[PDB]
RNA sequence: UCUACGAAGGAACGCCAAAAGCGAAGGCAGCUCUCUGGGUCCCUACCGACGCUGGGGUGCGAAAGCAUGGGGAGCGAACGGGAUUAGAUACCCUGGUAGUCCAUGCCGUAAACGAUGAGUGUUCGCCCUUGGUCUACGCAGAUCAGGGGCUCAGCUAACGCGUGAA
């Protein structure tokens, strides 16, 4: 039975639970995993995840990673003018940058 | 009250980390090869 | 009350969705949909009045059918009764076909008279009663073109195209018992009534 | 990833043969953190047609199954494999709801 | 498809053999797609003649319902 | 025969043979839609199966 | 029609066969038997 | 104009002369109705969900129902004692009818 | 058993028969052009087969073989390989008693399981 | 020629099969695996008006064409002969390179054609049908997303559409 462990790390191919964790790290209340920066810091570690291993023919895949970013310069964009100090919060912990 | 879903979804993940797993009928790889074993069903 | 009664033993109310209006429509029975008895008996009202009162100026009336099942059942009527011409009623039982109604001063002259009948009668119909379901669409379309009011039964089987030119309509919807006698009332009208 | 890996062998010739070749997988998945379950023979089967008319062997095949779930990259090891002598047709495809 | 003459019939073996070929659809392509050569556009527009000689001969036959 | 059903589903995979080469016709060919009783899903696993098996080796071309 | 095309062919195997004409093929009245179908 | 309306205003401002049904046309109007939506509610008896699966074992169920649901109020399953109550009357019917 | 093979190799213009060996080892062969006055403008017919399998019948009979699968491998309507089989038959029998059959029958026409772009249209 | 077995290769993927399906469009199919976009159903949880369109701009964009390096079975511009004709640059036959194919780049156009911009709401039905959901008790009934006919009406110079061309 001491075969449970070995079925870690290696047996895996979606490997999204990344995307619970930060949205855990992001996340305001229990079950609460769809508000602005929530979705932001999916779509961050979405393209960051994306922009590796795709071969630059891709090009379907290429638009989808295109219009993720553009929602994501759509979702700051609102973001900016609603709550400003948790959007600095936003770029703080997240890497991004503003250009009003 | 939909701490309850959360619930259900913990559960059905549960399952006694997936008993079907989690059984002791395993197979060991160092081991005297179960393939060796295996003469009965070699001509199954 | 008792008559609506004796309309719902008439297997009269209930009959398969092919229907434009549901002005009528009491429900549905997945087989048949089930009409307001009470409007049916409510039109009947208003269309025997007229005709019982067309009646006090004697206009002439000629029935139209086509589906020789009531063919007993109208034949009792038509001919000493209502138009009164036996005759004619031998015209209605072969008719309804050809230049009608509108070009009624034709020729027609041709007989040959070998095994056909060829009456062609001719004098204005100042109102129309008809029932059958479809073949003799050219008396609804010219009496909708001349300007004489129709009385017609209507089961949920009719085009707008006559369910909104014919006037007074008689939704009785003829079902599951086929025909069985109505025509007894329109009998009781115009006879003991003329005085 | 949980993969049934088929092998189609030729003919019963080297009894004690295609069991150490399967062994050889059986150290590789042993190795490279994978799971092994099941290793099902079914003995001899008729093939449909005349496959591999070099060295010909194309009737009555040998089958086995192995079942193991591992690395991703697990299939392009296995093209280790196809050019083996026995072995005809390895196939490693899923795990099904079909046994 | 394979048959074995039984005794000499040779006849009832052409009969089973060709209904049962034929209706194995084989027929239907070995007296189909041999011709020159077909491309895309041809290929479409015969495709939709082929369902308007189907449909037709369909209204012909639900007519004939009865 | 019985194969028509839904458990065709269960029983249709390219390991299987008998569930399958009743499918294959006389001379080798798939057989419809209609030529059995069977749904647009299921004509389509069983193509990808007799497909895949043929490929395989595992079931005639002829 | 049919029946006299037909074994008129199969007669004219004759001349087919045997170099032009040897009238083994006497033999030859059924298909007339046939043909005087009406 | 209606084909009622239109000929009186045509009369009245003296198009043509009278037609003979006027006087009783008037007298006698067309039946209209409230003008109401689509929708043909599914009229249903009360009893339905029981008759389907009855006459599946053997009319007069197909309102004994009623007869049912009238101590249906504080039926457990009742449909056993039902059914049971329908063997009674159909051996007694078919005693009746098999001594004729 | 042990037993020959007789094979019809109809085509556009031209047909062949051949006569060998269950391992294929051609013993009689006929172009439909190897009769007298049968090619050319006579190349395009459904009689070239016909004279053609009665002809090899009549051969293939003078040498008394009567145990011979024969094969029909080509792209036509199944009635002119029922004509062609009638034909062989007639050839192989009417110089011989009334019953002088082939112990088997079997079709063979391959089908190209994919395309290789077919050359053009006419026109 | 053919006839059996082989070998070499290339090229496309027979049947399924489909007015079926997926994509924003051009487009996409022998199979298996890794990675990967968008979708719909689904109690429904959150979140909160963040949406729609979009000038100048930005990518994608079949085929042919170009560049460099592969490959070249079959097809086959150019061209050769057989032809055919009053004549034949042609249609007909036989040869046949560039091209088709792969690698990366360049073009950036097609009857890129439902010849129908994009989006939102309201609209008489029936027939289907791809995949979801609920309800099932001899069997379907319902509900969503689509794809396809036929229609009430409405419109249209005319044809016709009616997932609109209301």
């Amino acid at each position: 039975d001491t075969y449970f462990h070995p079925d870690n790390m290696s047996s895996a191919e979606k490997m999204k639970i990344e995307l619970s964790k930060v949205r855990e790290e992001f996340k305001m209340s229990e079950s609460d995993c769809g508000s602005a920066r929530v979705q932001v810091a999916q779509l961050t570690t979405k393209i960051k995840h994306l922009s590796s291993s795709l071969h630059k023919k891709d090009k379907h895949s290429r638009k989808g990673l295109l219009g993720m970013v553009q929602k994501r310069k759509k979702l700051l964009k609102y973001l900016r003018r609603t709550d400003w100090d948790s959007y600095c919060l936003v770029l703080s912990k997240l890497s991004l940058r503003d250009n009003p | 009250e939909m701490w309850k879903m959360m619930g259900q979804k913990r559960e059905e993940k549960i399952k006694e980390r997936e008993k079907l797993l989690r059984e002791q009928s395993s197979l060991w790889i160092e081991q005297k090869e179960l393939e060796r074993k295996i003469t009965e069903a070699l001509v199954d | 009350v008792i008559q609506k009664l004796l309309n719902t033993g008439a297997h009269l109310g209930r009959r398969a969705a092919e229907h434009h209006f549901k002005q009528y429509a009491y429900g549905t029975r997945n087989g048949m949909t089930i009409i307001d008895s009470d409007k049916t008996l409510i039109c009947l009202r208003s269309a025997a009045h007229f005709v019982a009162n067309l009646a006090h100026m004697r206009g002439n009336i000629f029935f139209v059918n086509t589906n020789p099942l009531f063919d007993e059942i109208i034949e009792l009527t038509s001919r000493r009764i209502q138009g009164d011409s036996y005759n004619h009623n031998r015209a209605m039982n072969l008719w309804k076909m050809g230049g009608f109604l509108t070009n009624s001063y034709s020729p027609k002259k041709f007989r040959s008279r070998h095994k056909k009948l060829c009456f062609g009668p001719t004098t204005m119909p100042d109102c129309v009663v008809v029932f059958d379901s479809e073949r003799k669409s050219s008396v609804i379309l010219e009496a909708s073109k001349l300007q004489i009011p129709v009385v017609a039964i209507v089961d949920p089987n009719v085009p707008l195209e006559f369910f909104e030119k014919i006037t007074y309509p008689v939704p009785a919807r003829d079902s599951v018992k086929f025909v069985y006698l109505f025509c007894n009332v329109i009998t009781k009208c115009f006879v003991a009534e003329q005085m | 990833p949980l993969y049934d890996c088929m092998l189609l062998f030729k003919p019963i010739i080297r009894k004690e043969g295609l069991i150490d070749l399967v062994a050889r997988i059986g150290k590789h998945v042993y190795s490279r953190n994978g799971v092994l379950t099941e290793i099902k023979s079914f003995g001899k089967v008729e093939l449909g047609y005349g496959i591999r008319k070099l060295d010909g062997r194309h009737y009555q095949g040998q089958l086995m199954q192995i079942t193991m779930m591992t690395t991703p990259n697990m299939n392009k090891e296995l093209h280790y494999l196809n050019k083996e002598d026995k072995l005809l047709r390895w196939l490693l495809v899923k795990h099904r709801d079909i046994k | 498809i394979r048959v074995k003459v039984f005794s000499n019939d040779l006849d009832k073996a052409l009969t089973i053999l060709q209904k049962k070929m034929q209706s194995s659809g084989m027929e239907r392509l070995i007296k189909g797609t041999q011709t020159h050569h077909i491309k895309n556009s041809e290929k479409k527009v015969l495709a939709r003649k082929n369902l308007e000689r189907r449909i037709k001969s369909i209204d012909f036959a639900r007519k004939l319902q009865s | 025969s019985e194969v028509t059903t839904e458990e065709v589903l269960k029983n249709a995979d390219f390991r299987n043979v008998r569930f399958l080469a009743n499918f294959i016709t006389e001379a080798g060919i798939i057989i419809k839609r209609k030529q059995t009783g069977i749904s647009a899903k299921a004509q389509r696993k069983i193509a990808r199966e007799i497909k895949t098996a043929r490929a395989f080796g595992l079931m005639p071309f002829t | 029609a049919k029946p006299c095309m037909k074994e008129m062919v199969s007669f004219l195997n004759c001349m087919a066969l045997n170099n032009i004409k040897d009238d083994k093929c006497e033999k030859q009245k059924q298909l007339l038997s046939v043909c005087m179908q009406g | 104009g209606d084909l009622l309306s239109k000929t009186r205003r045509l009369v009245g401002g003296l198009a043509t002369r009278e037609p003979v049904w006027l006087k009783a046309m008037e007298a006698s109007p067309p039946p209209v109705f409230p003008r109401s939506n689509g929708k043909i509610q599914k009229i249903v008896l009360p009893e339905d969900p029981y008759v389907r699966k009855f006459a599946n074992k053997h009319r007069v169920y197909g309102c004994r129902v009623l007869e049912l649901k009238e101590h249906g109020i504080s039926e457990g399953d009742a449909m056993s004692v039902a059914n049971m109550e329908y063997l009674s009357e159909r051996k007694e019917m078919k005693k009746a009818y098999k001594r004729l | 058993t042990n037993a020959d093979i007789i094979h019809i190799k109809m085509l556009r213009n031209n047909t062949f028969v051949t006569v060998t060996d269950s391992k294929g080892n051609v013993k009689c062969k006929a172009t439909s052009g190897s009769l007298p006055d049968l090619k050319g403008g006579r190349k395009m017919t459904n009689y070239t087969a016909d004279a053609t399998a009665e002809n090899i019948g009549r051969r293939a009979k003078a040498m008394g073989l009567k145990s011979v699968v024969v094969k029909v491998n080509g792209f036509t309507h199944f009635g002119k390989k029922k004509k062609a089989i009638i034909a062989f038959r007639d050839g192989f029998t009417n110089s011989r008693s009334d019953q002088n059959p082939i112990v088997y029958i079997e079709d063979t026409t391959r089908k190209a399981h994919n395309g290789c772009r077919l050359p053009r249209k006419r026109r």
